[PDB]
């Protein structure tokens, strides 16, 4: 990592990510067979397996009524990707390629299946609860008597039918589109599997495998449905197209300029995390698209918005910059710390008390009035009033883009008071 | 946007050789190079590849350990090493960009290419050796393979490359199309196959025609050959 | 459903939904009876009921503090619910009608209760861990040797507490309201039951009854608290007054006009849901307030804002409307895309590569700069740069206003910028 | 609690809270051992032991990819807590204090110690599942064969594994990083101790003894990782420093005035909480920073704001204010209830019907145009159009300051109409 | 506002008979809509119901089947197709609009009527027959019901109709009161039984009063009708 | 920001004696307040404190029972009442404003004191009797406490106190300092004992030094009290 302050805008730039972007989707079907449960029935009292026959049809029956249904659109990066499986779940509910599906999974655990829309996918059958009901099961229940005495039974069938329950409550939870890949809907060992069968290079290959965590939250599941016993849903596994392209992230305080009681300030709005997919400035608003993992920075493309390449120059010279920078400019500032991930920028303002200062030390020193960087090799402690921050404990190159603020030169007197979209080059002429 | 070559020089069996490109008209540290031989005569081969930060570098299986890859991108160059060369190794070299789509799968095509250098010493897929015809009638290509090749999921992309000329992207993603190129030109994938359509032909629209598709036994196949000629 | 693309400002208006409003709140007051779990002690080694004791011990003294007190109020459609919910959560917590509800829960399983607050509860018992607690568990521990060998109590009672044991984990993780009715708090009979004695016309039941995942993520529960050995809580099922009638989804992209590299761009902030309870139209901002199961959409009233009728001249003519219509301007515009429910509408400006293609012929074309519409059945796939979004593949009747961009005659060189909800009629004259 | 209702801006303050500021963070760091699970095989079929011994292993591959590694950064609470966190992380991911911590641990069940960067944490150790695997349950498991009759042991490693699958599960879906000490990490046991343990005062100690449910969301839990068999993670407990000191919540709706069918309206952006930890006034703008629990209002100080003593002035008079007041104006206003603590104010303008009435006198009055205060003893329901909204029934101190409305007087046939960012005392003069 | 009604004209037993009511003044295509039969010389009874878009309609248990029931939207019109009418069918027939406020039960009151038309051929709820007295003091009205209909929930809502006009909505949803209506009126709904009393009534209040609420078994039951009159 | 201590006077032994705390010049609802007495001739002791809303009050074991503490918000005053004062409640009273970091652990220092008022009736934390040396040098002062003291994470916080003068906050939360205190002085803290260093020992720097972190079992628990001195 290599963070640089540019004193021109009181902002921090940290460079030396790397892109990980989702570009497409994966779709593995899982066919969780549960087996003929509806038809077993229990009419003597509680036996340890009549109350689990009771809410596995609970289940079963609950699952009908929300199978995921198209939604109603939208601009980000959930909807698209909503939509682009629900494109897929559709084909797969047609009866042809269910029964296909079914078809080549009933000999085999896994299929290669092209769809009549022409996309691939990988079928998976799970059906070991199917297995367990239809050998061990109905054997000792060929009454309506549940009261076996065996005890193994029950037990059994509460440990098979714990993944088929979980299956449930998250769907039933999520009305059909759960948010992430959960330690239910798919395994260890499935994931491992669904991986080493992804149309995808070494590289991408091997850094999944390794951030095996992050693909469980990258993707999502939608339900297909209940296809007579048999509970259908897809898994969108992310497939990332763009890999280890430059990435840095930028934070901004306000740059303040005091006379007479009066202050006047300029605010940077773009803010967040950019990215490069192929010679395209991709800029991320929302920091919950884009999410780090060490070095490695996971985004995904669908939330991206598209920055042209001058915008290179607001990290340069915004006073006499020809790319409109998007600054907003306000008075009566706020005092706050912004965490940059290596040091940290505290803008604090008015009658507020402001600090830096070690663990051992103590109170290292007073902050100027004004905005400063604090490195976090320096100082381990900012205070601003009361309120204590512990600055990170990682190590990277700090620089200091010396110069003069911006906003001490635009006279603090007045302002045309441009809050949501404004620009430095035109706007504040 | 060129990628100017240099350092192709005449070897002796057994010695060491440095081939540097130099790329300009495009941010170098956003795309992923790749080194690309073609033989005398013979199909292309693909050699190398590095990542945009040199994170990864895959290699040929006929390449691992003996060549090896670089970049610069301060100052926007790569760098092949070959060390301890062998007879087969008598080729003309490019460097070529190369992007991803990956929206069903990573199958990276060599848009841009460089003009090539020369060096000398002292489950691949494959497709029809040749066709021929008239101006007017539609030609076909058919580039088959199954398996890892295309029955992996991987998309097809086709190249044509004139007679001592630098290999032209033609079609990429499958069916798609860049910018510059007649949509008198058609591709389609169906099962493990891949099919490229010419109708209306030029005379001097001849050239050879290859198909791409990334393999996950050995990365970065390429086509035998189709040699189209029009009378 | 029929959606039309308003090319005056660049919009995409989806009619042919049908509304299901929730107009009010339905109480199901449960009594989970748990039994004397606190007299009973263990004192010998891990036995496979004393760890179970104990916990089913700490779930009973961790619900005492997470009662759902009463909260801060707000604005908001959870807050105004939540506010209506612990107003007879507030009533039931007096000894009287808690006193009431036991009493005549007693004997019976359901209980039509009214309060002395005037509404009409539906009491319900699920006291089954008490009946196990109190035959069972209490026979075979007479003495305080837990180490009984017939190990059909061990599982029975892990069987029997699984439900209190969940109760108690959303409770404490919701801090006394969960934001949805689960399937541990009320089963799918619970349910059907309660829905079959909710005064309400047949429609309404038919309605919720096939879709049982969107009345168990409509309503939530809360929590009265642990008097005596019973945890009291109360759950607040939805009541759709207002159905089947016309809503309509609006979303926007920029439209913008350019001349020498300067841009003047418009984009309605009037995105989001309208629906019609009577004879007055509702919008919906925010689109977590609706959700579309099929053509229904179900929203709530209480996150309704009302707007008067004339705001249906925005989708008619803007540029001499009498009613002023919402329009934030700027210049330097976003590319995006718009994922609409039929089709999806696309603005990219300055140097973005944008095309359309279907998943068979290839790229079919690329965009002329501006906004253009796109119906799901002339292509499949729209490329924005490198960026693949793929469209719905729904069916509907697409229509196209045909017309001149509004934002093309207010002179693009400069233009007034007002940003935050500004008019059209008079901001920009 | 008192609520006065300010006419002069049409805006409630409640008063009457007591602070509950979290200032600091205490780390209890577990090291739930699982033993040498995967030196165990089996070979044979489904024994009820195979099952979950691959479950057990599955979760344990999979923790080794959840570890919370180093965030981004931020400004919010959540963002300086995890760093904060992430500080502690670091120093105990070093191989020196991961080996002490289990030294002392081996012998002892607790541990007080001091880290090597000066702060000190209490190490607790959960090692019940590692004794019965390390020598009872491979006891049985000798030989390569699973299929012990007893079937006591199944059921046994069936309770004795659910809090460390618990656990993996929340650390999986969290990223490692769990957003509240859910009941799984931290037992009720553990977490009394855990307070007994702290550094703080018996007042402290009092309040969150009597307030587990609230510790438990304002605290968080990061994984240190897998260190050999032994899964090490920390908990961060609140430590709140500033205690029951003054804090008021002010709510606002848009007061406007209307001559010829055109508007005028201001509305207060600065809703929300407000405390005062010590002696200056701290504004928590996000209303999911701050949580009331009776009359207790719990904060974090990350999220506060700090604003100056004379922020007062925005409660006495705007009119003629000397510290700058913020108000966003705006025409063509919108009708909405805003519920207050107490009571509720309602603005309805332009033609909405608009009503309040109790529950036994029916329609109590119509409400005039103009926004209006309406408190929970004169009335018990308030009608806007349709919707229906429900009053507290919380008692309290109802003040009304009269006065003159001050958008009254500022010409509503035309105005500034800033929105965002502007402030009533010298931009709308 | 207003709903004209149409269509009402002699018809022989087992004939067909359409009746149509346009409605003005609102947004035909929002609210429900329903029919109201009244015979001559008997009290208000339900006949069917429509909503907003036509999906979803229900039937008192009397004519299922033996009426229909639809509406378009278009010309904001409605129409009811009578089919093999009886010989106790012969009533004045109003087209009513619906309102359902749905916080507490969901019970629809018509709160605008049409003026009907008269059509000829050649746990229901209770109250007091009739009510009588003077001008000055105050009357009590009270309509009890069974379990189905005000035990469960349902609200109660009190109509007034003049001889020969058509009824016009006087209390709704329990105690509630539309504008234009004195204050002199008051109602109130306890357990099973709702109860109507008019303080210090004139002599212009002599009319028939109606107590409507909703059953689980027929939807939309009307009370026998109680008759005040003035000395 | 000050206080105006008064209302101390001799009084019989087994009586009661109410003395008032009025501060002035900050806000006295937030700030916690405390009562500290001090023998003559003997060490600080600490006595009662009060919440900021008069919430929490908690007494020291002396002093509890007899001892009450109550405040005032709206004139911005604080009472203490002694009911049955012994022989040994001979001693200076001060108020003390306590604020508390609570970073790490909640221990309140006092850093506005009070003038005090003089009343004449009639597992603690040990340091250094006294200290002497030349001008110039530096001296260290040490702390120890139990395991209660400090072994429990609670800071330390040293007060400096002139011969008869009020004591003024010299070093809070460990090691850190306040405002208008000269970088001479600086304290640490190790395991379960603290230090300071007077680092240039200079003739005005003769006094009083006192420690305090906090007790689990007592409350506010003050050092024995060293006497440095210069040549
Ligand atoms: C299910 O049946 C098979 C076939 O005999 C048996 O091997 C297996 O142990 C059974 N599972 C049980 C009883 O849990
Ligand atoms: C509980 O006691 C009843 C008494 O009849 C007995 O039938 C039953 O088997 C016992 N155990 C369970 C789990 O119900
Ligand atoms: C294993 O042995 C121990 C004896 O030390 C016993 O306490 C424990 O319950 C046994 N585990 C079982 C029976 O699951």
């Amino acid at each position: 990592l290599k963070e640089s302050y540019l004193e021109e805008s009181c902002s921090t730039i940290t460079e030396g990510y790397l892109s990980v972007l989702r570009t497409g989707w994966y779709t593995n079907v899982f066919t969780l067979e549960v087996g003929d449960v509806e038809n077993l029935t229990c009419t003597d009292g509680p036996s340890l397996i009549k109350t689990e026959l009771d809410l596995t049809k609970s289940a079963l029956r609950e699952l009908k009524t929300c199978s995921a249904d198209q939604g109603s659109g939208g601009s980000g990066a959930t909807a698209a990707a909503v939509t682009a499986g629900i494109a897929i779940a559709k084909t797969i509910r047609l009866e042809s390629e269910v029964n296909a599906i079914k078809g080549c999974l009933k000999t085999t655990n896994e299929c290669v299946s092209t769809l009549g829309n022409g996309v691939r996918v990988l079928a998976t059958a799970v059906r070991e609860l199917k297995e367990f009901v239809s050998k061990n099961l109905t054997s000792a229940i060929n009454k309506n008597k549940c009261d076996i005495p065996d005890l193994k039974m029950a037990v059994s069938f509460s440990q098979f039918n714990r993944r088929f329950l979980n299956v449930v409550r998250q769907f039933s939870d999520n009305a059909g589109i759960t948010p992430a890949i959960s330690l239910d809907l798919m395994t260890d060992a499935e994931l491992a599997r669904a991986v080493s069968y992804m149309p995808t290079s070494a590289g991408q290959i091997k850094l999944m495998l390794e951030n095996r965590c992050m693909v469980r939250r990258k993707g999502f599941g939608i339900l297909i449905g209940v296809y007579g016993s048999s509970v259908i849903y897809m898994v969108q596994l992310p497939i990332f197209g763009v890999i280890d392209t430059p990435c840095w992230i930028i934070k901004a305080a306000p740059s303040c300029s005091e006379k007479d009681g009066n202050y006047a300030c300029l605010l940077r709005e773009d803010q967040g995390w950019y990215c490069k997919n192929a010679g395209s400035t991709v800029y991320y608003p929302n920091d919950k698209d884009c999410e780090t993992r060490g070095d490695h920075v996971f985004c995904d493309t669908a939330a991206g918005i598209n920055v042209a390449e001058q915008s290179r120059e607001c990290n340069i010279n915004i006073s006499t910059t020809n790319y409109p920078c998007k600054v907003s400019t306000g008075r009566h500032p706020i005092s706050m710390v912004a965490l940059s991930p290596l040091g940290a920028l505290v803008a604090c303002y008015k009658g507020v008390s402001c600090s830096i200062g070690s663990n051992r030390v103590g109170i290292i020193k007073q902050l100027p009035k004004g905005c400063s960087y604090i490195t976090n090799q320096d100082a381990d402690t900012v205070t601003i009033d009361n309120t204590v921050y512990q600055l990170s404990k990682v190590e990277g190159e700090q620089h200091v883009i010396k110069g003069r603020p911006v906003s001490s030169s635009f006279d603090p007197i007045k302002f045309p008071e441009c809050q949501f979209n404004c620009a430095l080059d035109q706007v504040f002429e | 946007v060129q990628l100017v070559e240099s350092g192709g020089g005449l070897v002796k069996p057994g010695g060491s050789l440095r081939l540097s490109c130099a790329a300009s008209g495009f941010t170098f540290s956003s795309y992923s190079m790749n080194w690309v031989r073609q033989a005398p005569g013979k199909g292309l081969e693909w050699v190398s590849s590095i990542s945009a930060s040199s994170s990864y570098s895959d290699y040929a299986d006929s390449a691992k350990g003996r060549f090896t890859i670089s970049r610069d991108n301060a100052k926007t160059s790569l760098f092949l090493q070959m060390n301890s060369l062998r007879a087969e190794d008598t080729a003309i070299y490019f460097c070529a960009r190369a992007r991803a789509t990956g929206y069903s799968s990573i199958t990276p095509y060599f848009d841009i290419w460089g003009q090539g250098t020369l060096v000398t010493v002292s489950s691949v897929v494959t497709q029809t050796p040749s066709v021929s015809g008239a101006p007017g009638q539609r030609v076909t290509i058919s580039c088959t393979g199954s398996s890892s090749n295309i029955g992996a999921g991987y998309d097809v992309h086709w190249y044509q490359q004139l007679p001592g000329t630098a290999p032209k992207l033609l079609i990429y993603d499958n069916n798609n199309r860049p910018s510059g190129v007649p949509d008198r030109f058609s591709a389609s994938k169906s099962g493990t196959s891949a099919s490229l359509a010419i109708t209306g032909l030029q005379a001097e629209d001849e050239a050879d025609y290859y198909c791409q598709s990334y393999d996950r036994n050995l990365s970065g196949v390429f086509g035998t050959g189709t040699k189209v000629t029009v009378l």
